[PDB]
RNA sequence: AAAUUGAAGAGUUUGAUCAUGGCUCAGAUUGAACGCUGGCGGCAGGCCUAACACAUGCAAGUCGAACGGUAACAGGAAGAAG
RNA sequence: GACACGGUCCAGACUCCUACGGGAGGCAGCAGUGGGGAAUAUUGCACAAUGGGCGCAAGCCUGAUGCAGCCAUGCCGCGUGUAUGAAGAAGGCCUUCGGGUUGUAAAGUACUUUCAGCGGGGAGGAAGGGAGUAAAGUUAAUACCUUUGCUCAUUGACGUUACCCGCAGAAGAAGCACCGGCUAACUCCGUGCCAGCAGCCGCGGUAAUACGGAGGGUGCAAGCGUUAAUCGGAAUUACUGGGC
């Protein structure tokens, strides 16, 4: 149910890093981008059709560990609800507990948020949650829970979370050790470098 | 403690007495500068273009403090080094992603001072 | 307010082509089974076969405020008793 | 209210018992047994709640019902660690013999303890009636009741419950299918129209990206595959929506 074999591998495949590991030390220095692994990952694979749009739906879900029977069931609701489909499943992926308290400054990766989600260290409007595909609503209160402060990873994440431009939508406190999320994202605000147009079509294949 | 992080942006003071070298976050969080009067240039020395690339050699420091890589380029200031520091980066190992001037231009605003009749 | 809203192809007949015309593939879905593996929880479901036979226990009893009763119990009084 | 599932009568088959004279039985109620088949669960618990039958009531009666057990059978959620960590360890395999690949994967070093381990607390389902009281309606007597309020003591099958709190230490938790085209993902070895694979196209006859093994890689995941079945694609019975 969660992915548990190297990262960087995974990384360098599909190409472009998109928000994994630490995010400190230099990604380059850790691996060999542009390089697709393998014995044979040396070469250029000429993509088909099939190939770039699973490409696209791999890199998603791997930004926010979506399972496919999850990920689909999130592409269900993304089409019964009214509006642009598209960034109408964007905004429920980003919506996730997990993902929230990660750009929330309160983790490294979103694998160790998770984890401090699962591992009962988050508190929300006053009740524990360790779910992490909890779905967060307008101007909620996330609150790091009392114990849970004493932890220094977490402090260090604070301290890194300074370098990612920190998302409009999401009100963080520094010593106050919690945040408010003001509101749904917008799709500006996501890496412009998804097409979500291709997400639509591919599943609804 | 000792941080790091990429994506860095390089802001470049051309005065017509010294160069100023920082490399600084895209926040404004300096990481670190060099200059041209500490790079063992006095007087003259102390504004030609070539001291102002190797004040660029000290700034190539930080590299394990911070692996920027690539970083952006801020230029302001009308004095000589406008072109050599810009090298000096190249040769140091940086991508240079994009390369602007920031030289303040006023709309006539303050009055200059006066002319040196000398 | 809302509850009207979604509709993809592909491979195979030829020296190559178009066309008709098959077959096959990707998608859903099950009261499924088999194989390999298998941490936990929630919810739901679970003889589709032979309305074939069925060991055995249980699934319709209750009412004394309907009545003769008191079978069994509890007490109850008399009568007596080492 | 029946031509009556646990009523009766008769006949038929079967079933069983008997002292031979004669009897009794009907799980397509719940468990369960055998059989059949590829393949479907415990001879569970409690009437606590609901619901119904009888009873003034109190009650009694429930295989209805509420729960529990079994199976990854499906749906859903979750965990099997988090970061650091490159003289890119060794080893594996390839090799243009230089290397690359596994792979920051590991090891190591910080860090955390979800659930499962254990321990200690702890809701909710619970409404009820009963016993009392006092007043009211109800009377000849407001005795009888019945209506209020109250007062005391109440009941949970599940249930070692929902949940909460402490304990310890990464400790106890990842496979499966595929990688010739369709169709995402490749080489090496073995084999030599042999053995084999195969949804379609088709592979293999001695340099096999198609078989077999190795490494590597792709998809999905406590499941992954195969098979069976229904619709889709199939405008391929066309009303929409076809042709001669
Ligand atoms: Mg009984
Ligand atoms: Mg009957
Ligand atoms: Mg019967
Ligand atoms: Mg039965
Ligand atoms: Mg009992
Ligand atoms: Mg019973
Ligand atoms: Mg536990
Ligand atoms: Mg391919
Ligand atoms: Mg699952
Ligand atoms: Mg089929
Ligand atoms: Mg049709
Ligand atoms: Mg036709």
């Amino acid at each position: 149910a969660r992915y548990l074999g190297p990262k960087l591998k995974l990384s360098r495949r599909e190409g472009t890093d998109l928000f994994l590991k630490s995010g400190v030390r230099a990604i380059d220095t850790k691996c060999k981008i542009e390089q697709a692994p393998g014995q044979h990952g040396a070469r250029k694979p000429r993509l088909s059709d099939y190939g770039v749009q699973l490409r696209e739906k791999q890199k998603v879900r791997r930004i926010y560990g979506v399972l496919e029977r999850q990920f689909r069931n999130y592409y269900k609701e993304a089409a019964r609800l009214k509006g642009n489909t598209g960034e109408n499943l964007l905004a429920l992926l980003e919506g996730r507990l997990d993902n929230v308290v990660y750009r929330m400054g309160f983790g490294a990766t979103r694998a160790e948020a998770r984890q401090l989600v699962s591992h009962k260290a988050i508190m929300v409007n006053g009740r524990v949650v360790n779910i992490a595909s909890y779905q967060v609503s307008p101007n909620d209160v996330v609150s790091i829970r009392e114990k849970a402060k004493k932890q220094s990873r977490v402090k260090a994440a604070l301290e890194l979370a300074e370098q990612r431009e920190k998302p409009t939508w999401l009100e963080v406190d520094a010593g106050k050790m919690e945040g408010t999320f003001k509101r749904k994202p917008e799709r500006s605000d996501l890496s412009a470098d998804i097409n979500e147009h291709l997400i639509v079509e591919l599943y609804s294949k | 403690v000792r941080k790091q992080v990429s994506d860095g942006v390089a802001h470049i003071h051309a005065s017509f007495n010294n160069t100023i070298v920082t490399i600084t976050d895209r926040q404004g969080n300096a990481l670190g500068w060099a200059t041209a009067g500490g790079s063992g240039f006095r007087g003259s020395r102390k504004s030609t273009p070539f001291a102002a690339q190797v004040a660029a050699e000290r700034c190539a420091d930080a590299v394990k403090e911070y692996g920027i890589k690539n970083l952006e380029v801020m230029v302001k200031g009308p004095g000589p080094g406008r072109e050599s520091t810009i090298r000096a980066l190249n040769a140091a190992g940086f991508r240079i992603t994009n390369i602007t001037d920031v030289t303040p231009i006023p709309h006539n605003g303050c009055r200059p001072p006066k002319k040196r009749r000398v």
